[PDB]
């Protein structure tokens, strides 16, 4: 009884990255997972991955490149105005300069920096350094 | 042989209510019987028009 | 429905100042009042059609429709033309930057215009003060069953 | 009875196909086979690239008679790669907003849709495997994996079903052949 | 060891796990196309059969069930299609 | 996991990935599904159909084969029965213990097994309930599995 | 095992429930096989395989009572003697004679 399938690929991605491994296999796999990963590879965080097509619901292997810190996951995904992003991100990030809360919008998955762009809000998801 | 009814009177509304629901359940059970049996005909008429379409239909006019 | 055959009362249940002449022989011998109880609230042909009287009622009868419109679930039928709904909803507690459900019970006025059932989810109006708890009249209907009889047949 | 298998009137590349047909059946179960539309598209390199595409009830015929069909056009009509298909209607996602219609089942999907375009283009080689590469560039490419059986029959039309997909989904693609 | 490939991993090493524990599962049970001695009609049957199976022309015993691979009878023709 | 007992076995079936196979196939769908209709005639459930076919024949899945699933078959040719298999089966053990437990009252065990097994019956039933293939208002009654296993 | 062989009979084909209408159909020639549950009395059960001898009809005994084969025949009450006299789907007469 899985019940955050983003929790466990965050936790394994995190701790190959803790053990200097540089791949993990992920399973299950989801749209949700997709793109996480999407915003991690756009900001540089990890490098590649590919989705393998069992008929069940997926595996992901990503391969990472060492310049990840921490991955990792908010669960609830709580509510969140666009006042509260800052209290988010100061709570859970190490530097104002750089690390990204991500967030699920009306918009779509994606970072703070860019939904303070596009001026939205919505439900967060973890965070990334 | 309960009580359920503090005399005739009560019994024969009682059997009025009664009577009345079962009739309304009757009407619809048997509306949709109806309409499924027409429908089940109309089905099968649709399946003897079309496929006996492929058969000597396709060779005439068109 | 509700078996007053009309006039199950003591007193003669007519419509006020709703008169039909017994000199004029119209070819109806069917005179009601109905309104558009309005916002887009269908009339029924029940309403229309029947007999009934219900001066309570949206429709037939005196009251109006007028501030709220609510939906609930009818979680019993066991009073004589009113239903009681339940009214589910979350309350968020800041403390803890969370929720938890409530619920309250609220006391509606049915016409004999509805065919209303335990379950059935029914949208209800504000109306004036009809009884002591009672102030919102169903108004709509929405049965949640598909008329699901036969799922009970099996052999 | 050539305009016959056509199924719309036009066109001289459609009329050549069917009178194609025609001279092939003169050689005998292809005369219920008929088509409905044709699209010629590039390859990158030389030739062009010929997709049939076809009523989903007749795929099964179709697929009996497709290597013995597509050898002749290969032959007949030169310079071409031939391929079959068939007309599967994509139902768009309904919105929020949208009124309602109908559930929009997974047959009518598009996922669906392009796996089963997909599985059509290639023949009886039987997809063993997809995969999907994420490149750092925001950019998508699909792995195709083909069974060795009755690869000898399509190992010369891979570039042609990749532009071929390319013009109808709009994603890139790959094949490869475990060994 | 901290780097290799998950997706081309080598089939000595994909053959010797699990059936659900390979990168895509799939099952390690097959077929048999089979003949008694006494006929020559084929029959399919299943590697872990689960049924005493029988040749539908000679009623006899073509394979017992057992935990896993069912066992064949005495000395018969069996392929693996 | 195991919802009453402590196991974690993975024993399963892995299920290929051919949706469309084996391409050795003779003996078409509406082959197997005759097949299929006999069988239940005979008086199987659909699972012991999908052993049968797939030992003595070749019938690898028959949504393969076929595009159904052996209950929907069994269903649109009118064979389908009044309770569902697993909930059958479920009751007939529950009524085997409920017999021993009358022969054998000092078996605390039994008693034991037999309120898990009356739990799954109940869980069962409150899927089924809300899925709407047995009636509302049906509830198992110990005193009368008997004449509900039927 | 018996149990549901019967099972299949009482939905697949024709029977009769009772011993006089085992007797009336066994007079009839119309039974192929009967019953007999455990508790019966002998004298009955003597009548029924004398009746049975003459119409030369199989004989099957229960190892169970008359509740026992009501539940086996799918009913709420009890009965000591049941005839078969068309099977359906089932396999019954050949799988013990």
């Amino acid at each position: 009884t899985r019940s955050s399938v983003l929790a466990d690929a965050l936790n394994a991605i995190n701790n190959a990255e803790k053990t200097g491994k540089r791949q993990v296999l992920i399973r299950p796999s989801s749209k949700v997972i997709i793109k996480f990963l999407q915003v991690m590879q756009k900001h540089g965080y990890i490098g590649e991955f590919e989705y393998i097509d069992d008929h069940r619901s997926g595996k992901i292997v990503v391969q990472l490149n060492g310049r990840l810190n921490k991955c990792g996951v908010i669960s609830p995904r709580f509510n969140v105005k666009i006042g509260d992003i800052e209290k988010w991100t100061a709570n859970l990030l190490p530097a104002r300069q750089f690390g990204y809360v991500i967030l699920t919008t009306s918009a779509g998955i994606m970072d703070h920096e860019e939904a303070r762009r596009k001026h939205v809000s919505g439900k967060i998801l973890g965070f990334v350094y | 042989k309960g009580n359920a009814f503090k005399h005739k009177r009560a019994l024969v509304e009682h059997i009025i209510q009664a009577k009345a629901d079962a009739q309304r359940e009757k009407a619809l059970n048997e509306e949709a019987e109806a309409r499924r049996l027409k429908n089940r005909a109309a089905r099968d008429r649709r399946a003897q028009r079309v496929a006996e379409k492929r058969d000597a239909l396709l060779k005439e006019d068109a | 429905s509700t078996e007053l055959t009309v006039q199950s009362e003591r007193a003669f249940q007519k419509q006020p100042h709703i008169f039909n002449n017994p000199k004029v022989k119209t070819s109806k011998r069917t005179k009601r009042w109905y309104k558009n109880a309005g916002l887009g609230f269908k009339t029924p042909k029940t309403a229309i059609e029947g007999s009934y009287i219900d001066k309570k009622c949206p429709f037939t009868g005196l009251v109006s429709i007028r501030g709220k419109i609510l939906t609930g679930t009818v979680v019993s039928t066991k009073m004589h033309r009113t239903i009681v709904i339940r009214r589910a909803y979350l309350h968020y507690i800041p403390k803890y930057n969370r929720y938890e459900k409530r619920h309250k019970n609220v006391p509606v006025h049915v016409s004999p215009a509805f065919r209303v059932q335990v379950g059935d989810i029914v949208t209800v109006g504000q109306c004036r003060p009809i009884s002591k708890t009672v102030r919102f009249n169903v108004v709509k209907v929405s049965a949640a069953a598909g008329k699901a009889n036969k799922q009970f047949a099996k052999f | 009875p050539q305009a016959k298998i056509l199924s719309q009137a036009p066109t001289e590349l459609e009329l050549q196909v069917a009178q194609a047909f025609v001279e092939l059946e003169n050689s005998a179960e292809l005369r219920p086979l008929q088509f409905k539309s044709i699209r010629e598209i590039d390859v990158a390199g030389g030739k062009k690239a010929l997709a049939i595409f076809v009523p989903v009830p007749s795929l099964a015929g179709f697929h009996k008679v497709q290597t013995k069909l597509t050898r002749e056009l290969e032959k007949k009509f030169q310079d071409r790669h031939v391929i079959f298909l068939a007309e599967r209607r994509i139902l768009p996602k309904p919105s929020r907003t949208s009124r309602q219609v109908q559930k929009r089942p997974r047959s009518r999907t598009l996922t669906a849709v392009h796996d089963k375009i997909l599985e059509d283009l290639v023949f009886p080689t039987e997809i063993v495997g997809k995969r999907v590469r994420y490149l750092v560039g925001g950019n998508k490419i699909q792995k195709v994996l083909l069974d060795s059986k009755d690869v000898q029959q399509i190992d010369y039309k891979l570039e042609s079903f990749q532009a071929v997909y390319n013009k109808l989904t709009g994603k890139q693609i790959v094949f490869e052949i475990p060994s | 060891v901290l780097v290799q490939d998950l997706l081309h991993p080598t089939a000595a090493s994909e053959a010797r796990k699990h059936k659900l524990k390979t990168l895509v599962q799939g099952p390690r049970s097959y077929f048999l196309d089979v003949k008694c001695p006494g006929c020559l009609n084929i029959t399919t049957v299943f590697s872990h059969a689960q049924t005493a199976v029988t040749c539908e022309s000679c009623s006899t015993i073509l394979c017992t069930p057992t935990g896993g691979k069912a066992k064949l009878s005495e000395g018969t023709s069996f392929r693996r299609k | 996991g195991r919802m009453h007992s402590a196991g974690k076995g993975i024993s399963s079936s892995a299920i290929p990935y051919s949706r469309n196979a084996p391409a050795w196939f003779k003996l078409s769908s509406e082959s197997v599904i005759e097949q299929i209709v006999k069988y239940a005639r005979k008086g199987l459930t659909p699972s012991q159909i999908g052993v049968l076919l797939r030992d003595a024949h070749g019938v690898t899945q028959a949504r393969v084969i076929t595009g159904n699933k052996i209950m929907r078959i069994l269903k649109s040719n009118g064979l389908a029965p009044e309770i569902p298999e697993d909930l059958y089966y479920l009751i007939k053990k529950a009524v085997s213990v409920r017999k021993h437990l009358e022969r054998n009252r000092k078996d605390k065990d039994a008693k034991f097994r037999l309120i898990l097994i009356e739990s799954r019956i109940h869980r069962l039933a409150r899927y089924y309930r809300t899925v709407a293939v047995l009636p509302p208002n049906w509830k198992y009654e110990s005193a009368t599995a008997s004449a509900l296993v039927n | 095992s018996i149990n549901q062989k019967l099972a299949l009979v009482i939905k697949s084909g024709k029977y009769t429930l009772g011993y006089k209408s085992t007797v009336k159909s066994l007079r009839q020639g119309k039974s192929k096989l009967i019953i007999i549950a455990a508790n019966t009395p002998v004298l009955r059960k003597s009548e029924l395989e004398y009746y049975a001898m003459l119409s030369k009809t199989k004989v099957y005994y229960f190892q169970g009572g008359n509740n026992e084969l009501g539940t086996a025949v799918g009913k709420l009450f009890r009965v000591g003697v049941v005839s078969i006299l068309e099977a359906g789907d089932s396999d019954i007469l050949t799988t013990l004679a």
